[PDB]
């Protein structure tokens, strides 16, 4: 832009889309709980010996 | 050479199931519970911005 010849002022319109923070959650259809973390259940069980 | 220091494929599978009844007699129901517990029709996904 400034190779161009656009000299002395810059306006910029800050999308709607990107700007601000945000999250992601289930929200059940019963009761309004947001569920917004994940885990693993996982049972391992050692073998160790001979 | 050296015979009979290794257990048959049978006794294996037998000993194996004497292991799983005995950990199944310490543990006898499922411990681990999930945060979600229902099928995915029921939940609804929707975004928000950040938490308050």
């Amino acid at each position: 832009a400034y190779g161009l010849g656009y000299r002395d002022w810059w306006t910029t319109y800050i999308g709607m889309s990107h700007y601000w923070k945000g999250l992601t959650a289930f929200q059940d259809k019963e009761t309004g709980e947001l569920i917004t973390e994940q885990t693993v259940l996982d049972y391992p069980i050692l073998f160790a010996g001979e | 050479g050296i015979g009979q220091i290794h257990f048959n494929v049978e006794t294996s599978r037998k000993v194996c199931l004497d292991l799983a009844k005995s950990v199944l007699r310490l543990v006898p129901v499922y411990p681990l519970v999930s945060p979600v517990k229902k099928q995915h029709d029921d939940y609804w996904f929707v975004g928000r911005l950040g938490l308050d």
